DNA sequence: GCAGACACTACGAGTACATA
DNA sequence: TTTTTTTTATGTACTCGTAGTGTCTGC
């Protein structure tokens, strides 16, 4: 049956076979579950990688629909964690057997890194004393902000950032279900702007599909108003080649034309400074200005003076540049 | 019969009364048809019509009736804490999707949770959105408005689609507020609304301000340039040319005078940087000069964004563009 | 019947098991066959087997008498200030009978969670009923717990477990499971490790689980190498003015997935210690809280990483 | 009452200074759908004068039946702050930063109570009720930010005008939902006619040399020359051309604190600066304040190739008072940095 | 359309009562059979089944299934000002989100029509498994909540076995033991009070005090109280409602460890 | 000079805390009818009428037409100090600046006196148009207190329907809506619990049900209590208190929605 | 049958601190 | 060889004092 539910949740993994990218790891966490010999886990990566998914597949595996509910004890960011809930809840889980099946129960702390320290203290010898009855599973995207007497007691995973070579197939599935038309540069434009996001992905071709109906190039940058590759080119061309009132008048007339901000300029224009063979020098006064202005831009700031600040940090090191030689 | 705002009273009433965010209008007019709509994530310059288009959107979803059964906005006039976000906001998306359109008209299945103003919301209290988004997607929508993007969380940037509000051109300002005018009947000159559309800087609620300000002063008569001028606080061009003559001459005096002149005549400090940059960029000053003028143009700018006083950055300005004129002399 | 992890199947039960710090774990043993133990506190990193040792030490100094004569409190308990007034208090004024050189034990496992109104209230149980009764703590930050504490007991300190103390017990555990190895493979465990124990175990299962055997390719396939052993050359190429490997080392820790604030955390870490100038150090400590300040106001990208590596090679250029 | 009180003009037709501005407010305000209001512009130039113009201009006389409301709001750590409200059966008049650093709760709490309701009788009264937000500049920005969506939710029952002396602390998202309005200062002349006119409906008779020496020592303020014009006639009643005007006594404390900074540059006198503008900060003086006037002094004795510098330290040291909260620090930082300054240049 | 009529109303508040600070939100399941409630609780360590029937209602009728979770502390409060000899008249529509509750004051001149906003948890069901269990007690609930009472002033977990002699309750503290030996009653004027012994197998199991104690606040619902035990099932508090239904009490052992020694 | 007498203490010791947390003064203003007092909310919604006649009293002593005011900060907690059934007295010179008060200490054995400031403020009598109402009802005093208290758990606003059947009290919040109508109690033994209904115009107005839950602190003083409503005059809560006077309240209406076709 | 006493839990209030 | 005090805005945790209230004792 149809469903009215975002492409994120409408197509999630619910088997483990349906993740694409850290193979190794789920391997090994397939090899426990099979083995039945799942220690504590540490999921920890960047968002969008598939750290809660991995999880929720592995309790959909481990227990059935008839047991489920007293089987798994899932607690997040949105749910009240402090200490008296260790104390209560939480041990009063671990401490104890099951209803209906004898086995091992599993404990979800997902964004386990906006507990309180004093909770994460009190979790450490739940975890420890109760291992053979229960296990506890940690998913955080800081790995700082948890403690590391927790870090000790759970083996650790790293659920990197997904590679762009892996994403392909997923999002082919899901237009191949969603009967979308895409050309492969839609397809490049999808995992260049994503940048090791699932989610983003799937939110962008969405909003693309929904927006014009196919999803190209010009679709995908129009649709999420990112600025070209050949637009960062021909900024930096200015912003290196000419004086200042006539690369003010050009990138002035390219924002005002394609609609871009300059936020998303200033990380191009950063992505492609560490490209161009700078002297070290020019380079480091590049570097600093640029997070200056990308620091100034994060208040009530006007654009167009710090638009033109940027066309001055280099507009500075044209002289520099030539007179090295 | 009591008379309204322009900015109320010509309010979108439907998405097809937004103007310029093409993207996000066809998405959500999309929506209106029957296609899954995601969670979204509205930002961009304020006036742009982020709050506009997602309550005109709402009320096209699910009409008068159903408008306080499935929307619950949340803003910063009322308090958004940690606990807000765990007990109503949570309690609001496990409710049950129920209640039809009498019109005929189709609803959708979900409920929509409008979190405006998000950038003074908490990073602890942004946290606790996450799973309440991702759980309960199958019976509420969430729409996160704000005006800087990076005063929200990661996991809650991966989470919605991003649409950023583009200020909008001339011609479809322009266009709108010519609408605007025709309907109010009262008559504008094409040099008042080239003005005004210039002065407005893509602001379309400045825009309708600024209009019904000078059809309010004008009383009814054509709409000049001079009263748009006026009534916008742009300093007249013989105070810039007072200020690069103080600079050129190369006297502090001098300088400390037309400063305590601009100070006195209530002229707000961030118009002086905005014509002072449009002058600066604009003249036959050398590369380096012009470099380093526009880069104490910014640090100026960010120091005015951040309350600091009008007089002292506008003489640190002064005094710097002073030092850059009279070097080469 | 469920199979425990290896860090908890094998847990030491006897105190010449324990490996690493072996003086006091000698002491210890010492103390477990004649008796009368002082008062203790263990500090030291996690995972060096501070709690490993005083169970092992209350179960030889006890024995069949362990049920009744010890009282294990933790940080999942309450312990608060009515706790040590009604418990603690009520459990030293237990009678039990002992053998002699041997008392009751009170187990007070991580007392960085106890509060200061309740280690005032456990100052003078620990000193009235002394005869009768001994105390055994472990801590991982010392400092929280306070002075009189800390004189009323032998306060033992734990330091990080080297790469053949590790060695030893991963060869004990391998052995015990039949586990194929190469040499390359434990240097990587160890590598990993980084004196935890239970690093060195739970490594060790899941390199065995997922694949089977140990090399350096199935052991960093699953784990990662530590984070501050890339930072450390990065703040070195940041003093010389090497801004182009700094940012190599800083776009490699950024494309592994590690946030800004981890990554400034661990920038933090090394330069707290880092062996160079002191006015340079401060310098880079008060660039690096700059830094660290606009993170947490929002904005973290590469950018900002990118400008406070920058400005760190400008502190070097600016005497 | 004083000379401030006793001749301040009741409707816009009787404002001695910015006549057509007068007028345009008449227009702007006779319809009754006029936007939210931002009036702006110097200290003493005459906004609040402005303002009870245009709500006697939209209400009938009864605005100046004022009395003091006391209201008590809570906090959400459940402490109870006291604030102070001016309110009139058409109108309330609120300073939200009287409660300090929880005005916040004052803008979410009490502004949303005053907007939630409408007027009881709706006959005398008009439509909409006016609050009166004084001195905005001075809110904090999460302030500002609870301030938004009231002024869009209830204008059409509710209306706003706010006042500050720069737009440059208010957020974009308050000042693109109000319409600015600019007071700027009286001139001399303007200010010589309003002392003469209210020397004249005192029966005295006032030289205009007189009165120019107090326009320009006011600094276009015309409060303060209201002031100083009355402590002259307390002082001597022959208005002679060269009589002395009183001085305010925090103004000459800053020139001898400047004087002393100058005189010396050590750090025994950086400890009695110290000491002095602890002194300056304890009688409740604003540290911006404190910056102008140390900047109005120390540019005195500076020669012409060093004032810029110095005001530029004076701009950075200030921005760094603003972003921190001991103003001290940022305050002996820049006395220290100046006298450095000072050093350098006298032993170069 | 759902329309189920109280008869009494004090039935709905001593229920309600018992599940206030164990149960975290009601799933009432509605079909012609009657009212089902089979919901675990916040710690997912006790669960409660809870079955009225058709015929203990004064009307009912149901055209087609529902399934209405709604709020818990949202009821309580709406069940406070209840009276305890009026008709409470229970109304839900097809696809409708909210839940009538029309009642009488205790003045009884006024209606009192109280809606509840249903929820849309997707809750699995939880498969019962009715096995047989090796003990068997029957029991009157006032003495069930005096003896769990009166141990928690001892411990905090109770260890309770029964055998063919009776029911034994017990709790190692720190203050000592508190060992309650109950056996063959039977012997009085009254007819609640006696205790019944029905299986063979001993079986001795530990369990929390603070779920035991929760589960005794259903002590006016029914005057006799049943204990089930087993080596593996979990312990039953089984409450039968004397002409509108039974109440199940699930709850799980706790993990206990013999020392090594 | 100003002397009165009441003659039980429990009169003064039930109405203070009514206007604790409703008003911030009690203005008196001494009359030789009797003693009067008229003092609005700061937030200008509340207004609060209260008029003891001088027949009521022990005694009484007026020669000049005097007003004092008092803040409600110090006069609540001298009240607790205070006892119940003694006998309290209120004495005033006429220049002094200070407001005395004698009664009797809760041990029964000496005379406790004490002193309060006396407030200056400049405030008029806004006056009551005393038009003809609406609606006119009759509702008990106990009963009242618990309808308010009822609705306190449902949301913040409560709507007061007076149509010629009864009153409706409703209140939509986000746990549900909860409506209840008093109609038709006069077959009762007590003569208090008559609801009837004296008007025949409709009217349905939205009220704070902070203020309102402020006005139903009065109710022990009395057996009964008056409700009008009308169509813009604020809704009046009357008491008519024992037999020294009466109470009157009055709250203005919220704001209504724009619900135009 | 109703007034006084006993401990019971829920709730209001004050305070500290949050890093390595 | 030298010691007084309240500001930072939330969120959590701890600790202590207080007040309705269920239940028991008694004439
Ligand atoms: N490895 C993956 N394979 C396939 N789809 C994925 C993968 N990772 C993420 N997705 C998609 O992104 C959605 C969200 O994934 P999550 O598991 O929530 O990511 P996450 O790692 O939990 O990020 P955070 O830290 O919780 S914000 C899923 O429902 C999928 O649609
Ligand atoms: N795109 C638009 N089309 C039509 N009218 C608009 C548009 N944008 C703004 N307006 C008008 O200006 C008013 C302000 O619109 P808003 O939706 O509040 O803008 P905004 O994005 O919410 O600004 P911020 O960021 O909240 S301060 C609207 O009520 C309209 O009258
Ligand atoms: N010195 C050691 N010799 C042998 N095994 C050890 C040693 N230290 C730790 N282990 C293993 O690691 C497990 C955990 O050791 P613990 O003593 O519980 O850690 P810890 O020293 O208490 O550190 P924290 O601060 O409590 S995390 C033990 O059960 C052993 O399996
Ligand atoms: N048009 C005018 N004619 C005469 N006096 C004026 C006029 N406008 C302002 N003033 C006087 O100048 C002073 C300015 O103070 P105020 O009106 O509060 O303005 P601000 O709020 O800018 O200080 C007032 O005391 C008033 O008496
Ligand atoms: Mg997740
Ligand atoms: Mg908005
Ligand atoms: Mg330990």
């Amino acid at each position: 049956k149809i469903r009215n539910l975002p492409w994120v949740e409408k197509y999630r993994p619910q088997t483990l076979n349906d993740l694409i990218s850290h193979q190794d790891i789920l391997s090994t966490i397939q090899k426990f579950i099979n083995e039945d010999r799942l220690p504590h886990l540490l999921l920890y990566g960047p968002p969008g990688t598939g750290k809660t998914s991995t999880i929720l597949a592995c309790a959909k595996q481990l227990y059935k629909d008839k047991e489920f509910g007293s089987m798994v004890l899932e607690l997040n960011a949105s749910d009240d964690r402090g200490i008296d809930i260790i104390r209560g809840p939480i041990l009063s889980f671990a401490s104890t057997r099951t209803i209906f099946k004898k086995g091992f129960k599993l404990v979800i702390l997902d964004e386990a890194d906006a507990m309180t320290q004093d909770a994460q203290n009190a979790l450490r010898r739940v975890i420890e004393k109760f291992t053979e009855n229960t296990r506890f599973c940690l998913i955080c995207n800081y790995l700082s902000k948890i403690i590391p007497a927790l870090q000790s007691r759970c083996t650790r995973f790293r659920f990197g950032p997904l590679t762009p070579e892996l994403m392909v197939p997923r999002l082919e599935h899901v237009v191949e279900e969603e009967k979308v038309d895409i050309s492969e540069d839609g397809m490049k434009a999808l995992v260049t702007l994503s940048s090791g996001d699932m989610r983003r992905a799937l939110n962008i071709l969405q909003s693309t599909n929904m927006a014009f109906g196919k999803v190209t190039e010009e679709t995908v940058y129009t649709c999420t108003g990112h600025p070209l590759k050949s637009d960062i080119a021909n900024i930096l061309d200015w912003m290196l080649n000419q004086d200042f009132t006539t690369a003010y008048r050009n990138i002035t007339e390219l924002k005002t034309l394609k609609g871009l901000a300059l936020h998303d300029i200033l990380t191009e224009i950063h992505l492609f400074v560490h490209r161009v063979d700078f002297p070290s020098s020019v380079r480091i006064h590049l570097l600093t200005k640029m997070a200056d202005i990308e620091y100034r831009l994060s208040v009530g700031t006007n654009e167009k003076i710090q638009l033109s600040s940027l066309i001055a940090a280099f507009q500075v090191t044209r002289d520099l540049i030539v007179a090295e030689a | 019969a009591k008379p309204v705002p322009w900015v109320e009273k010509y309010r979108p009433k439907c998405v097809d009364e937004v103007a310029f965010q093409e993207e996000v209008v066809a998405v959500l007019k999309k929506s209106l048809e029957g296609a899954d709509l995601p969670n979204l994530l509205f930002y961009g310059p304020p006036g742009t019509g982020k709050t506009s288009t997602i309550l005109a959107a709402a009320r096209e979803l699910f009409g008068p009736e159903l408008f306080r059964l499935r929307v619950l906005e949340l803003n910063a006039s009322d308090e958004r804490g940690i606990q807000v976000v765990r007990e109503k906001v949570k309690n609001f998306a496990q409710l049950t999707v129920s209640g039809s359109r009498s019109d005929g008209k189709p609803c959708p299945p979900f409920k929509i949770v409008i979190l405006d103003e998000a950038d003074s919301m908490t990073s602890a209290a942004q946290a606790a959105l996450r799973r309440t988004m991702e759980k309960e997607s199958k019976t509420t929508r969430f729409c996160l408005i704000c005006n800087y993007v990076s005063r929200i969380i990661e996991p809650l940037t991966s989470r919605c689609s991003k649409f950023r509000f583009k200020p909008l051109s001339d011609k479809i300002q322009q266009q709108r507020l010519l609408d605007i005018a025709k309907k109010e009947n009262v008559k504008i000159s094409d040099e008042g609304i080239a003005y005004l559309v210039k002065v407005s800087e893509g602001d379309l609620r400045k825009a309708i301000t600024f209009l019904q300000s000078a059809t309010r002063l004008t009383g009814g008569k054509e709409i000049t340039e001079k009263v748009i001028t006026d009534i916008a606080g742009v300093i007249p061009a013989e105070k810039i040319d007072g200020v690069f003559a103080a600079c050129q001459s190369g006297s502090f005096d001098k300088l400390e005078a037309v400063v305590k002149d601009l100070i006195d005549e209530g002229h707000a400090a961030t118009q002086l940087v905005n014509q002072l940059h449009d002058v600066v960029v604009e003249n036959n000053l050398s590369d380096k000069q012009k470099s380093i003028i526009t880069e104490k143009l910014a640090e100026v700018d960010k120091c005015l964004a951040d309350g600091a006083d009008e007089h002292l950055q506008l003489i640190s300005l002064c005094a710097t563009v002073m030092q850059q004129l009279s070097q080469n002399c | 019947h469920y199979e425990l992890p290896w860090v908890e199947k094998y847990r030491p039960v006897k105190l010449n098991e324990i490996v690493g710090n072996e003086d006091t774990v000698s002491r210890l043993e010492v103390f477990a066959r004649e008796g009368n133990v002082p008062n203790i506190i263990i500090a030291g990193p996690p995972g060096t087997g501070k709690t490993t040792s005083i169970l092992c030490l209350a179960r030889a100094l006890l024995g069949p008498a362990l049920k009744d004569a010890m009282l294990e409190l933790n940080a999942s308990n309450d312990r608060g200030i009515d706790v040590v007034r009604n418990k603690i208090k009520m459990f030293a004024q237990q009678k039990v009978t002992l053998p002699k050189g041997r008392h009751k034990i009170i187990i007070l496992d991580e007392a960085d969670s106890m509060t200061d109104g309740a280690q005032q209230a456990l100052r003078r149980t620990m000193e009235i009923y002394s005869k009768t009764t001994r105390f055994a703590l472990a801590c991982n930050a010392s400092d929280k717990i306070i002075e009189p504490i800390q004189s009323r007991c032998a306060v033992l300190r734990y330091t990080k477990l080297t790469d053949a103390q590790i060695l030893t017990r991963l060869m004990n555990v391998i052995e015990k499971e039949r586990v194929p190895y190469t040499d390359d493979g434990l240097e990587a465990i160890i590598f990993t490790a980084q004196g935890d124990m239970r690093q060195a175990l739970n490594n060790l299962q899941s390199t065995f689980s997922g694949f089977g055997f140990i090399n350096s390719e199935n052991v960093f396939k699953v784990c990662d190498e530590p984070h501050p052993l890339l930072v450390k050359e990065m703040i070195q190429h940041c003093v010389n003015a090497n801004i182009d490997e700094a940012y190599k080392i800083l776009a490699h820790l950024w494309h592994l997935g590690y946030s800004p604030e981890d990554i400034i955390g661990n920038i933090f870490r090394v330069c707290k210690t880092f062996q160079m100038a002191e006015y340079l150090k401060l310098e880079f400590i008060k660039e690096i809280g700059y830094t660290h300040m606009k993170i947490a106001e929002g904005v973290n990208s590469l950018l900002q990483m990118a400008g406070l590596l920058a400005r760190l090679c400008q502190k070097t250029m600016a005497p | 009452s004083l000379w401030v009180d006793k001749y301040r003009p009741c409707s816009l037709g009787r404002l001695d200074y910015h006549k057509e501005q007068a007028a345009q407010l008449r227009n702007l305000v006779q319809c009754g759908d006029f936007p939210h209001l931002l009036v702006y512009g110097p200290s003493g130039a005459g906004k609040k004068t402005r303002i009870m113009c245009i709500l006697r201009e939209l209400y009938g006389v009864g605005v100046e039946k004022l009395r003091i409301e006391h209201q008590t709001i809570t906090t959400p750590s459940k402490k109870k702050i006291e604030i102070s409200t001016i309110a009139s059966n058409y109108h309330l008049e609120v300073n939200p930063s009287d409660a300090g650093n929880s005005d916040r709760v004052v803008i979410q709490e009490m502004l949303k109570t005053v907007a939630q309701s409408q007027q009881l009788e709706t006959n005398s009264q008009r439509d909409f009720k006016v609050v009166l937000l004084t001195e905005v500049d001075k809110l904090t920005k999460d302030a500002q930010h609870a301030l938004r969506r009231t002024m869009e939710k209830y204008m059409s029952t509710c209306r706003l005008i706010l006042c500050c002396n720069s737009t440059s602390k208010v957020i974009p998202p308050i000042r693109s939902r109000c319409l600015a309005v600019r007071v700027p200062a009286p001139s001399i002349e303007d200010i010589c006619h309003v002392l003469s006119t209210v020397c004249k409906k005192e029966g005295l008779n006032l030289p205009s040399q007189l009165a120019h020496r107090l326009a320009e020592k006011s600094c276009r303020n015309l409060r303060k020359a209201l002031l100083m014009c009355e402590a002259c006639r307390v002082q001597q009643y022959p208005f002679t051309a060269d009589q002395e005007i009183p001085e305010t006594d925090w103004e000459v404390y800053l020139r001898e604190t400047a004087n002393a900074i100058v005189s010396q540059q050590t750090p025994q006198r950086l400890l009695e600066v110290r000491g002095r503008l602890y002194e300056l900060l304890t009688h409740c003086i604003p540290p911006e304040i404190i910056m102008k006037g140390l900047l109005s002094e120390l540019l005195h004795n500076c020669d012409g190739q060093l004032k810029g510098e110095v005001a530029q330290m004076a701009a950075y040291y200030e921005h760094r008072l603003q972003l921190g909260s001991k103003a001290i620090y940022h305050l002996e930082a820049f006395v220290a940095k100046f006298m450095a300054l000072y050093k350098k240049f006298m032993e170069d | 359309m759902f329309e189920a009529r109280l008869v009494q109303g004090s039935i709905l508040k001593k229920v309600l009562e018992a599940l206030k600070d164990l149960i975290n939100e009601a799933c009432w399941d509605i079909s012609s059979s009657g009212v089902n409630l089979q919901s675990m609780d916040s710690s997912h360590v006790s669960l409660v089944q809870l079955t009225l029937r058709s015929e203990g209602f004064d009307t009912y009728r149901c055209d087609r299934n529902l399934a209405m979770g709604v709020n818990l502390t949202s009821m309580s409060k709406i069940l406070k000002c209840a009276g305890n000899e009026d008709i409470i008249t229970l109304r839900a529509e097809d696809n409708a989100d909210t839940l009538a509750l029309v009642f009488e004051a205790p003045n009884q001149e006024k209606v009192s029509d109280y809606e509840m906003k249903l929820m849309d948890l997707d809750v699995e069901q939880l498969g019962i498994p009715e096995q047989e269990y090796s003990c068997v007690v029957k029991m009157p609930s006032g003495e069930f909540a005096r003896i769990c009472r009166d141990l928690s002033h001892i411990g905090d977990a109770v260890v309770i076995s029964c055998a063919k002699d009776g029911v034994k309750f017990s709790a190692s503290g720190e203050l000592g033991n508190g060992n309650i030996k109950l056996s063959q009653t039977s012997n009085v004027d009254k007819e609640e009070e006696a205790v019944t012994i029905e299986m063979n197998e001993p079986v001795q199991l530990t369990f929390a005090l603070r779920y035991l104690n929760f589960f005794t606040k259903a002590t006016p619902l029914s005057s006799t109280v049943t204990l089930s035990m087993s080596a593996d099932v979990p312990l039953v508090v089984e409450y039968k409602i004397a002409d509108m239904g039974h109440l199940k009490y699930y709850l799980a052992p706790k993990i206990e460890d013999e020392e090594g020694s």
